[PDB]
RNA sequence: ACCAAACCGAUGCAAACUCCGAAUACCCAGAAGUGCCGAGCAUGGGAGACACACGGCGGGUGCUAACGUCCGUCGUGAAAAGGGAAACAACCCAGACCGCCAGCUAAGGUCCCAAAGUUGUGGUUAAGUGGUAAACGAUGUGGGAAGGCUUAGACAGCUA
RNA sequence: CCUAAAGAGUAACGGAGGAGUACGAAGGUGCGCUCAGACCGGUCGGAAAUCGGUCGCAGAGUAUAAAGGCAAAAGCGCGC
RNA sequence: CAACGGAUAAAAGGUACUCCGGGGAUAACAGGCUGAUACCGCCCAAGAGUUCAUAUCGACGGCGGUGUUUGGCACCUCGA
RNA sequence: GCUUGACGAUCAUAGAGCGUUGGAACCACCUGAUCCCUUCCCGAACUCAGAAGUGAAACGACGCAUCGCCGAUGGUAGUGUGGGGUCUCCCCAUGUGAGAGUAGGUCAUCGUCAAGC
């Protein structure tokens, strides 16, 4: 499922990261982190955009494969094209069994038709934000984090600290003391 | 229209639009954008025309927010007037525009109206266009 | 049109740069403020100018507190 | 040890500084060749006009 | 139930903003070789010139109009013939001491005008596109990666 | 001050502002001292007078535009 | 002596009654370059058309073409 | 080597904030204002004579990354030279190469002298 196959890559620069992307097809790429050395690698276009199609793609585990020798790594950062969209360039994490490290993850808003401020007073619900920065041990990072709004009335904000969280993860912008807003109910528009 | 409401100087140069939006290019307040894939200029007359477009096809709800300001100003030279005599009057606000900006951005519609809703803005605008969509990275 | 004016230039800045060997009386540097502060066997003039005192190279080291910039003169 | 240098393209219209680096070799005409000593600095005037030149290691 | 300093977070912009910050260019010193046998500097005899032009790059002005105009820095013309761009100061190649019914090349070219491949291999175009052009429109055609349905009968047509 | 292309210099009936003074102390030196602002408390003032405290550190000041400077303060007071 | 390297201690106008030396180094006419403007096309479609966007029109905005107006420049012609 | 004072080198990886701890000596608070000296008033500060009390305040030492401050590798932007395009902008060859961000570091490191072990 998750899976990427990689080359090891040792010609680096600005002239050599161009002609990559237009005679290969290919991805320039870094593998950090644990207790190792960075490394640079190559990777195809094609199996990295197939990849990110999925959802849970930037908080889920990805068996890396470079050669031959396997690694769990994890996308920590992307670059892309401003105009086309297409990734340029992407840098990996290394996971190690116990060392606390730091994910995006996605929020995923349910029973929103059934909120008693959409149906009594007529609301409409905006989403403020849509993913939430989490540091936790790697064996229990979540896909994606839970909200619901059934018990949400006109006017209401829903903030970090409302929103429960899987045992072991924590929201890190709240524990900097600062909550922010992720969903409300308004009144309409016209 | 859109101008800004003091300016520290009257009048600018007219400079030069050069590179790519590395910043201002990704979808930051809703779910679906118009983004701009031509480099050009936007004479917040042109804005203007392109959110009444916008919004009153929607016309049931949705979030919109315009990621462009017009803050440079530029002047014209009255008709008969020879070379020379001092720099122009300034006559309308414009915004400079890089290949990657998002101009518009909409929520709380469904995929289908915002990518026709989108079409309507981008035939008022003298650039080339293209929608996307918000990403987590 | 109602701008059309302007100064003569000042000819400021730096004169003799790192390493160069230097004679007493020497002006190292032209100013307005003090941009540069005068180190060892450097003058201050009274529009701010650096001058040398002694024989021997310009240094030009950042010290101290307050993040300053020096010229100082050196054994050659 | 040594290297031969050719010149292959006119010196009309090249900057100051390449003309210098080509006259600073011994070169004149174009298809003459010169026999130079393989030194740092001989190098440097080789590659600043690399373009004008032929070298035949 | 309107407005709201301030604060917190997210998010843009600046010739006369800057927590930052190149390449290059400029000073300085020490070295090898080359220099037409000199290059640098000083002092004297004689000047001319102080209407510049276009092309590239960085800018102001203009409408990022003009073979417009005003700067900076290179190249050419001025004061430079020869070959190429049909013709074409300023573009590309190249700097003409004289003679030869000798040879090799540059830019550009090789069916005839008109010197040299109707050369070889693999593709694309059917528009004389090539041999002038924008938003926008269209079952033109070549290639690539993926998807939705399908012998539990898919799509079109038809019988209800 | 910008144009002015990170040494100097650099044009336009290009974009913006000032000067044609002041001071016998507003100069010299020795000694000593730090501002603007916010909050709390306090008779008539009450957001803003003088007083006490905490924070603040230069967001003040500099005879006069703008730029560059200012803790050995170049800012402030006193004796000679 | 600010016209700020300051012609003299001391100085305004008219010429369609005019005159000489020159200049396409410099304007008016026509030509050229450009195309802001002008004119002519097209794109989008809120709307008008009883209903119905395109029979006929078409707001807010966008893209071209022609040299065709008003202009910009000053390249040719002031021994016409 | 251990502790405290004076003077430096270096100017945040050295700072801020929180917690604990130090009086044998030193230092600080402390008593008084006779005497030198002082306040545009006040022994508050400056100064003089010591000494009964205390480590409260201040200062020092030791902990913690919460804030601050440092910070790669890789990629991207820009750019000198030579050459191209569809030429208001880019691309290729060659040399060079940030800023931001990411992984991560940091509760400093030294020199001279004098008092006690
Ligand atoms: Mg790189
Ligand atoms: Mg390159
Ligand atoms: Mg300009
Ligand atoms: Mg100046
Ligand atoms: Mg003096
Ligand atoms: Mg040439
Ligand atoms: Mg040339
Ligand atoms: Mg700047
Ligand atoms: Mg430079
Ligand atoms: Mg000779
Ligand atoms: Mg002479
Ligand atoms: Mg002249
Ligand atoms: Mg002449
Ligand atoms: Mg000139
Ligand atoms: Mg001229
Ligand atoms: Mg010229
Ligand atoms: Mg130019
Ligand atoms: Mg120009
Ligand atoms: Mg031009
Ligand atoms: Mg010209
Ligand atoms: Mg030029
Ligand atoms: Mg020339
Ligand atoms: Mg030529
Ligand atoms: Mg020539
Ligand atoms: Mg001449
Ligand atoms: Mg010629
Ligand atoms: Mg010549
Ligand atoms: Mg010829
Ligand atoms: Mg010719
Ligand atoms: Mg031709
Ligand atoms: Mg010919
Ligand atoms: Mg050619
Ligand atoms: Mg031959
Ligand atoms: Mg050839
Ligand atoms: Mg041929
Ligand atoms: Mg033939
Ligand atoms: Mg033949
Ligand atoms: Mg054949
Ligand atoms: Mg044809
Ligand atoms: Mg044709
Ligand atoms: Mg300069
Ligand atoms: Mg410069
Ligand atoms: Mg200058
Ligand atoms: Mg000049
Ligand atoms: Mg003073
Ligand atoms: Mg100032
Ligand atoms: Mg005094
Ligand atoms: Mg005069
Ligand atoms: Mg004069
Ligand atoms: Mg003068
Ligand atoms: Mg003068
Ligand atoms: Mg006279
Ligand atoms: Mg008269
Ligand atoms: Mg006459
Ligand atoms: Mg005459
Ligand atoms: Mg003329
Ligand atoms: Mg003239
Ligand atoms: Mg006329
Ligand atoms: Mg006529
Ligand atoms: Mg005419
Ligand atoms: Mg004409
Ligand atoms: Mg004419
Ligand atoms: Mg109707
Ligand atoms: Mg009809
Ligand atoms: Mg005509
Ligand atoms: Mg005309
Ligand atoms: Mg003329
Ligand atoms: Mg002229
Ligand atoms: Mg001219
Ligand atoms: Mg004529
Ligand atoms: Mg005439
Ligand atoms: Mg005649
Ligand atoms: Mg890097
Ligand atoms: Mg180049
Ligand atoms: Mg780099
Ligand atoms: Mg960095
Ligand atoms: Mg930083």
């Amino acid at each position: 499922d998750f899976i990427l196959n990689a080359q090891v890559r040792s010609d680096l620069g600005k002239g050599a990261s161009r002609r990559l992307r237009r005679n290969a097809g290919l991805v320039p790429a870094v593998v950090y982190g644990g207790d190792k050395e960075p490394q640079s690698v190559t990777l195809e276009l094609r199996e990295i955009a197939k990849l990110l199609e999925n959802e849970a793609a930037f908080s889920h585990v990805i068996a890396l494969n470079v050669g031959g020798a396997k690694e769990t790594v994890l996308i920590k950062a992307l670059q892309r094209h401003p105009a086309k969209g297409f990734v340029m360039h992407a840098d990996f994490l290394r996971v190690v069994a116990d060392h606390k490290l730091t994910a995006h993850v996605p929020l995923h808003f349910i029973n929103e038709e059934v909120a008693v401020g959409v149906k009594q007073a007529g609301g409409e619900i905006s989403h403020t934000i849509s993913e939430v920065e989490v540091s936790c041990l790697p064996k229990d990072l979540p896909e994606f984090i839970e909200v619901d709004m059934a018990k949400v009335e006109l006017g209401q904000i829903v903030h970090l600290s409302d929103l429960k969280a899987p045992k072991g993860v924590e929201l890190v912008q709240l524990a900097h003391g600062n909550d922010l807003a992720v969903a409300n109910i308004h009144a309409s528009r016209v | 229209m859109l101008q800004p409401k003091r300016t520290k100087f009257r009048k600018q140069m007219t400079g030069h639009n050069r590179g790519l939006a590395h910043r201002g290019s990704k979808v930051s307040f809703g779910e679906y954008a118009l983004k701009a894939t031509s480099r050009g200029r936007l004479t917040a007359r042109q804005i203007e025309s392109a959110r009444r477009a916008l919004t009153r096809h929607v016309k049931r709800g949705g979030k919109i927010w315009i990621r462009v300001f017009p803050d440079k100003p530029v002047t014209k030279k009255p008709l008969e007037v020879r070379m020379g005599k001092g720099k122009g009057g300034v006559e309308y606000w414009v915004a400079q525009i890089q290949p990657g900006k998002v101009l518009y951005e909409i929520e709380g519609v469904s995929e289908e109206l915002a990518r026709e809703a989108f079409a309507l803005a981008a035939a008022k605008l003298p650039l080339a266009t293209s929608f996307v969509k918000r990403t987590v990275m | 049109t109602r701008n059309g004016r302007d100064s003569e230039s000042k000819r400021l800045g730096v004169k003799l740069f790192g390493g160069q060997a230097v004679k007493a009386g020497n002006i190292l540097v032209r100013q307005r403020g003090t941009k540069f502060h005068a180190g060892y066997g450097v003058g201050l003039g009274k529009d701010h100018t650096l001058f040398a005192k002694v024989d021997g190279v310009v240094k030009f080291e950042t010290k101290g507190a307050f993040g300053r910039k020096y010229v100082s003169i050196v054994a050659a | 040890a040594t290297v031969k240098v050719t010149l292959v393209k006119s010196l009309n219209g090249r900057l100051a500084n390449h003309k210098a680096c080509v006259k600073g070799l011994g070169l004149r005409r174009i298809n003459h060749t010169v026999e130079v000593q393989d030194t740092p600095e001989n190098r440097g005037m080789i590659n600043k006009a690399y373009y004008l030149l032929r070298v035949e290691g």
